[PDB]
This record gives C-alpha cells, structure tokens and sequence, in this order.
C-alpha cells in the first residue's frame, strides 16, 4: 500500500500564529486522469473527521481560508495562516489516487507554553482498600509541559512492579499542561511483603528523576 | 443539507452480531458510494471498503474480509454494516462517508461506537487519597479518588458537588481487567483543607449508584 507519512508527530504552535504540517507519500499521487487525490481532514476532539482540503488544494465550502493546502506528486503540506483555538486536533492526510485509500497517523496540534515540571504525589493504598484485601499505590505526575513523560516503580528499590495502570490526560484547557495518573495494584498480602514503594518522574525539565517514596508504615 | 445520520452507541458480547445504520439525506442515495471506516480507541483512522449504490456489490480491504458485510435499503437511503463474530478489538468507532467525483470521504457520519465486552454493570469501590496529617505541607496540597472496578463507562466525577473544578484533573479511563479504573487528583491550597471539608463525588448513572468520599488525613 501507499505509505502515507505525517510529520511532525505533534506540532505545538501559538494562537495567532502560523503553522506547518508535513504529508508525504511512498510514491507519487498524481493520478493517470491528470488530477492528485490527496485530501486533508481535522479531528477535533470528541468529534467525527470532517473534510478540510481535496485535490491537494481545493478548500470545502464552509472551511476557513486560513488553510491553505499546497504540494505535488509526493510531497504535500498543509498551512494554517494564523492559527486558532478551533484549530486544535489531530490532522489526517489521505490518498484515494491508489487503491487501497490510506491515511497518514495523524499530526496533533497542541499549545506551546513554557516547560514545566512535574508536581509529583505519591498515595499509599487506603485503610478501605486494605479492608478488602487490595492494596493500590497511586502516583499522579500533574502540570507538566512538554507531555512526554516516563514513570517508573520501584519496590525496595528495584525496579519492579505488578499490575500498572497508566493515564494521560489531554492537554488542560486552563494552563496548557499535561497530567499522568500511574496505580500499581497489589493484593493486600504481596504488598505486606515489601517496605519501599517509589514512583520515579522522568521529564525533560531535569536530568535527575522526581522520586516519591513511602515505607510501609 | 447533505446528512449522513448513524444509529446509536451498540454494546454486545464476544461473539455476538451487531448491525449499524447510516441513513443518508440530501441527495439522490444511489449516485455516490458509501464507505466505511474504523477507528479504534485513542487510534487512527483505516478505510475498511466501500458498497456500490448503484449495484449493491460491496468491496471489502483484506483486513475486513470475512465477518464484516456491507449492505443497502436503497428506498431508504440507508447503508448498513453488520459485524459478525464479534472480537473485542471491533470495539471502535465505525464512521459512514459518502463520495464526491472528487473525493470518496467527503461526507461523515458522526460515528457509531460499538463496544465488546463480556463484563457485567458493576458499581465502582471508591477509595479516598491523603497526606498524612504529619506530612510536610506547602502552599497546596493535592487530594484525590481512586475509583476503581466499575462497567459501563461513564462515571462522573465531582468535588464538593462542583464547587472544586479550578485544580482538577479527572483522567480518562482505563481498562484494568474486563472492568474499568480511572482517578481524579484535586489540588487546593493547604490553607483550605483540612480547614473546610473536601469530598469527591462519584456517579455511575449504569448501577444507580452516587459515592461520596470525604477526604481525612491518611
């Protein structure tokens, strides 16, 4: 099938500014019957996809001429002239020149805002919880910036855990960052037979890992 | 004035058949194709065929070959598709497009989600997440609700009834087993609780039931 490749991943940008994504493809679009099938979509959060740009260029009726679509053969991108808050989710580029249609990933458009680290909290599991013989650790990693994040458990120091239950969410609509919820899920009896529970943040903000820990106690 | 209309939300166990419709309005049906698209949760998009108007004969790509069948009511302008021997992994949301001569995908439906699942409504246990009351505190202190084992989605998650919604973060949820989990971090300033009381409340509108969780040092 035709390769169709989007770039960047997620493109950060500024309201009010403009903005640039890439979609290129493995071989060329330009149909024998002259015209180029190349065709950009929006996905906005929660909604269905709806058509922005055909024919490489064509702007749908209703869609805002802030985009501008641009390119030929294999190489195709898409220009926002300033960019608004409505412009925000993930943008598809697909090609319906060859059969099978195919879809780029997908480049998410997300705020630029300045870095910010992780404010890291570390629960250990509830006396309720403990009642019913589970013991749940819980770690959030809340207000960051970029989103790129890793966590890690350690239990007594090694690198280790059990069942890991991981969430992000997207980005806030208040302050522009990311947050991470990570649980590890324990039966009452395993987690007796360990002391130290940590959650270690990794974030581009420090070379050094944010680390929470507890003892069991 | 073009409209590609999908039926609702489908839930249905493993190995069972579920069929969804996408009834078109404001053109003539039988002119342009129809075709079909997947989504998968959090995933992109993937074309999955296309169903002639005109001929009825539908075409599927390789990865829809077997179990998935494409079909019309022409005098209803209405486009079905059927899945059988459902898999967890057809949970998705499956979009209807129609064509354009210049595009296949130029119309969309608003998506028909369709769930697999075996597990049964089970209510969710919420457990309350504190400092203890010795911890070194700061300007804020950070609170939150771990709400655990619960079917179907949604649940709602609220703080003191709304009233906390600035230093929220509710996060989606996540398949821990059959049953989903999901958390909810609070952060007020440490001049604010314990000093006036903080609670989360929990809603799962499937099980009848609404927790609240006061949060006490812990």
């Amino acid at each position: 099938d035709v390769v169709m490749t989007q770039t960047p991943l997620t493109l950060s940008v500024t309201i009010g500014q403009p903005a640039s994504i890439s979609c290129k493809s493995s071989q060329s679009l330009l149909d024998s019957d002259g015209k180029t099938y190349l065709n950009w979509l929006l996905q906005r959060p929660g909604q269905s996809p709806k058509r922005l740009i055909y024919l490489v260029s064509k702007l749908d009726s209703g869609v805002p001429d802030r985009f501008t679509g641009s390119g030929s053969g294999t190489d195709f991108t898409l220009k926002i002239s300033r960019v608004e808050a409505e412009d925000l989710g993930v943008y598809y580029c697909w090609q319906g020149t060859h059969f099978p249609l195919t879809f780029g990933a997908g480049t998410k458009l997300e705020l630029k805002r300045a870095d910010a680290a992780p404010t890291v909290s570390i629960f250990p599991p509830s006396s309720e919880q403990l009642t019913s013989g589970g013991a749940s650790v819980v770690c959030f990693l809340n207000n960051f910036y970029p989103k790129d994040i890793n966590v890690k458990w350690k239990i007594d120091g090694s690198e280790r855990q059990n069942g890991v239950l991981n969430s992000w969410t997207d980005q806030d609509s208040k302050d522009s960052t990311y947050s991470m919820s990570s649980t590890l899920t324990l039966t009452k009896d395993e987690y007796e037979r360990h002391n130290s529970y940590t959650c270690e943040a990794t974030h581009k903000t420090s070379t050094s890992p944010i680390v929470k820990s507890f003892n069991r106690n | 004035q073009i409209q590609l209309v999908q039926s609702g939300p489908e839930l249905k166990k493993p190995g069972e058949t579920v069929k969804i419709s996408c009834k078109a309005s404001g053109y003539t049906f039988t002119d342009y194709s129809i075709h079909w698209v997947k989504q998968a949760p959090g995933k992109g998009l993937k074309w999955m065929g296309w169903i002639n108007t005109e001929t009825g004969e539908p075409t599927y790509t390789d990865d829809f070959k077997g179990r998935f069948a494409f079909s019309l009511e022409s005098s209803a302008s209405t486009a079905f598709l059927q899945i059988n021997n459902l898999k967890n992994e057809d949970t998705a949301t499956y979009f209807c497009a129609r064509a354009t001569t210049a595009t296949e995908l130029a119309y969309w439906g608003q998506g028909t989600l369709v769930t697999v699942s075996a597990a049964k409504t089970t209510p969710p246990s919420v457990y309350p997440l504190a400092p203890g009351s010795a911890a070194q505190t700061n300007s804020m202190v950070t609170l939150g609700c771990l709400v655990k084992g619960y079917f179907p989605e949604p649940v709602t998650v609220t703080w003191n009834s709304g009233s906390l919604s600035s230093g929220v973060h509710t996060f989606p949820a996540v398949l821990q087993s059959d049953l989903y989990t999901l958390s909810s971090s609070v952060t007020v300033p440490s001049s604010t609780w314990p000093s006036e009381t903080v609670t989360c409340n929990v809603a799962h509108p499937a099980s009848s039931t609404k927790v609240d969780k006061k949060i006490v040092p812990r």
